[PDB]
């Protein structure tokens, strides 16, 4: 506006991606008892931490994801933070 | 064209390199079937075998992906000559005989090839252990001192990949190398097998120099001719094999000085300083483990290389 | 013990670990968030590492 | 297997420099790790060539047989995607290289810093602070010609036929390549390695051969001969007045074919790609890691 004692701004912001990969590992041994079939009682007793292992993986690579974006999210406000010693007189 | 359409419906789908999931919690059946590894061993009935997908042409799929099987190499040996209580992954050494239809080989691990340097002339405790009669180790070998002083060890020694099945027998012994391939075991509970080098002989060389992080570092070894007897020194190293032996020639610049000063070439044969060999690549990040080889009442240091994919090669001269 | 025919100032660098406060006001920032895609980078001998 | 690297600039990229590195789509890229993500440093053989005079090469051969390599397919705003070169799979491979060297069907590629200077083969990244240079990719008959010149030079500084050795002349155009004047202690080491190897052959070359080639500069006149300029040295003579026995030559042989290929290996170093089916119109040629 003007004050009686015509100007606009036109900005442009873009957006800046952050690609973010952990990576998890799984031994061949808790994968080939993970495909096959258990018979006997002390199988079925090694494919259910068969299992659970390859469950808590890629639950720690789902979990290490909503950890990184934390993360990302927080070292992004930490580069668009100028110190209060220069907003305080600048604002 | 719709018989070829049922065709290529079976050639079409390549294995799942990628797979947008929503949470890891519910864990679905689109990853589990990305994640499922075909076995290559299962119980011998009709179904087992189905499921299991021995019976697949070229790979192992129930009814490409990285994954090559190993070519293993079967050894009728001496029974006096190998000690069944040596570790699992160890490294062996076939000594190409000199007799035409010989039908029992000659192989050595480090510490069965070591007290062929010492006699004549830590490790020397265990090998002294595990052998109690060299002699019955100098004699597989035809003319060992002659083979030495003439420089031709290198190309009669062929390296064989590490023993992965030992069968415990009386009087000829035969046992299971990967000569070429992954070092995975054969037993009904398939386990890991860890490549296990004598810590005194295995000598780091990316920590002898002391950010550019590969991801394989491949493992060598060096028969090596010093004046106090041959050497089998274990390089594990990062870098290529054009860097290797230049830097196998940085490393035993002064042993060439030294073979030099105490003796003298006389001979032409006599110019070669060793050679050294690529035994196969293993992971840069979690190689080379320390542990320990417990026999009867001493223990010599190991090193454990986890994760090895055997690859040898021919011998490369070191000058 | 004597003096020189000069001076010095000797300027050094001190380092400090802050413990900071990061304001951040509401609704200032607008994201797109994708979908979290496993792999499968390298398949060694006996781990394949997602 | 997923094999794809996003590099995730920090900074935002120019227009410019978007098309500049746009052009470069399909040149083979060193990478320091080998992981999913990366950041910009690190990136390129940049690190080792940097922006001073003097070149040193096998500080940078140093760098290419070490890293772990990439080829340079999508690039954007604010990130470039690349897919390794791992051993064990096969990968299609463009001749997008500014020196136009023809490959030859199924021959083999060593990649190499770049020896036509520092501005033929890189991307400037004014926004992002770092300078991203591209190895050239080359064949291997015509980049043991580019090192061996490089040694020459090096070899032939003190005495200094200038203009011959400093250029490579291929059947498409002559083209003309950086030297330095040091490579630095790692540049001195390969020809000590070289020359202790050379000593060693004027040590156990045999005799039969030199009573061969002297009679026939005497006798025959062939272009393998010509270089001689029909003169025959004196040292060749002077070794030949003695006289020849076939034991000892069986033992110099036997020596001299283990030798040759330890020297052969002392110009093997740079990776080298393994190629197959390359065709002139669509420029790829089907070439996995050996």
């Amino acid at each position: 506006p003007t004050i009686a004692h015509q100007r606009t701004f036109i900005v442009v912001k873009n957006c800046h991606k952050h690609h973010i990969s952990t990576e998890m590992e799984l031994s061949m041994l808790d994968l080939e008892i993970l495909h096959s079939i258990p018979e006997t009682p002390v199988e079925y007793a090694e494919y259910v931490g068969a299992v659970k292992t390859v469950a808590s993986a890629l639950q720690f690579g789902v979990d290490a994801l909503e950890r990184g974006l934390i993360n990302t999210v927080l070292s992004v406000k930490l580069r668009h933070a100028p110190p209060m010693f220069i907003l305080q007189t600048l604002a | 064209r719709r018989r070829l359409q049922r065709r290529i419906a079976g050639l079409l789908p390549p294995p799942a390199r990628r797979l947008n999931i929503s949470r890891g919690s519910e864990f679905t059946r689109d990853v589990r079937g990305l994640v499922e590894e075909h076995a290559q061993a299962s119980s011998l009935s009709a179904a087992a075998v189905w499921r299991a997908g021995l019976l697949a042409p070229g790979e192992v799929a129930v009814a490409w992906s990285g994954w090559r099987p190993p070519v293993f190499g079967d050894f009728l040996i001496h029974a006096s000559s190998f000690n069944n209580a040596e570790a699992t992954g160890t490294p062996l050494f076939q000594f190409k005989q000199s007799d035409p239809f010989s039908g029992v080989d000659a192989v050595f691990t480090p510490l069965s090839l070591f007290i062929l340097m010492n006699h004549g002339r830590g490790l020397t405790r265990m090998a002294n252990l595990l052998y109690d009669s060299p002699a019955t180790l100098a004699d597989l070998v035809p003319d060992f001192g002659r083979l030495v002083a003439d420089r031709r060890f290198h190309n009669f020694i062929t390296p064989v990949g590490p023993l992965v099945e030992n069968i415990k027998s009386t009087y000829l012994n035969k046992i299971t190398t990967v000569v070429h391939g992954p070092v995975v075991s054969k037993a009904i509970p398939r386990s890991t097998v860890k490549v296990t080098v004598p810590q005194e002989a295995f000598v780091d060389l990316d920590a002898w120099l002391s950010q550019p992080c590969p991801a394989d570092a491949r493992l060598y070894v060096a028969l090596t001719y010093e004046e106090a007897g041959p050497r089998f020194t274990f390089f594990q190293s990062s870098r290529g094999h054009c860097q290797i032996m230049n830097i196998l020639r940085i490393y035993y610049s002064p042993s060439i000085m030294h073979r030099y000063a105490v003796v003298q070439p006389l001979h032409i044969e006599e110019l070669t300083f060793g050679a050294v060999a690529c035994l196969g690549t293993f992971s840069a990040t979690d190689g080379w483990r320390r542990s320990a080889f417990n026999y009867r009442g001493s223990s010599l240091p190991v090193v454990e290389i986890d994760s090895f994919y055997s690859n040898v090669s021919d011998w490369e001269v070191i000058l | 013990k004597i003096h020189p025919g000069v001076a010095m100032t000797v300027v050094r660098t001190d380092e400090i670990l802050s413990e900071n406060i990061l304001f951040s006001s509401r609704a200032s920032t607008s994201m797109f968030i994708g979908t979290p895609n496993v792999s499968r980078r390298e398949a060694r001998v006996d781990a394949v590492t997602f | 297997m997923d094999l794809k690297v996003v590099v995730s600039l920090s900074s935002r990229l120019y227009t410019d420099e978007i098309a500049k590195m746009q052009q470069r789509i399909g040149c083979i890229l060193p990478l320091a790790s080998t992981h999913g993500t990366q950041n910009v440093q690190g990136l390129g053989l940049g690190q080792v060539y940097s922006l001073e005079t003097v070149p040193d090469y096998v500080s940078m051969y140093n760098y290419l047989s070490d890293c772990t390599l990439a080829v340079l397919d999508e690039v954007s705003v604010d990130s470039l995607i690349l897919t390794k070169i791992v051993p064990g799979q096969t990968y299609a491979i463009k001749n997008k290289y500014q020196p136009f060297f023809q490959w030859h069907g199924t021959g083999s590629l060593s990649v190499m810093p770049p020896v036509f200077g520092r501005e033929h083969a890189t991307v400037k990244l004014e926004s992002n602070d770092v300078d991203i240079v591209f190895p050239m990719v080359l064949p291997t008959p015509i980049a043991e010609e580019v090192l061996q010149k490089i040694l020459l030079f090096n070899v032939y500084s003190r005495v200094v036929v200038h203009m011959h050795l400093g250029s490579v002349s291929y059947l498409g155009h002559h083209y003309e390549l950086a030297l330095p004047e040091v490579p630095g202690p790692l540049g001195l080491a390969l020809l000590d390695n070289l020359s202790l190897y050379f000593c060693i052959m004027v040590t156990l070359l045999p005799r039969a051969s030199m009573r061969l080639v002297r009679g026939l500069i005497r006798h025959e006149h062939h272009d393998l001969l010509n270089l001689f300029q029909e003169m025959v040295p004196d040292e060749i003579a002077r070794i030949d007045l003695d006289d020849l026995s076939v034991a000892d030559d069986l033992s110099r042989m036997r020596v001299m074919m283990t030798y040759l290929q330890s020297l052969a290996s002392l110009f093997n170093l740079g990776p080298r790609l393994a190629t197959a089916a390359y065709s002139q119109e669509t420029l790829t040629a089907t070439c996995w890691l050996r």
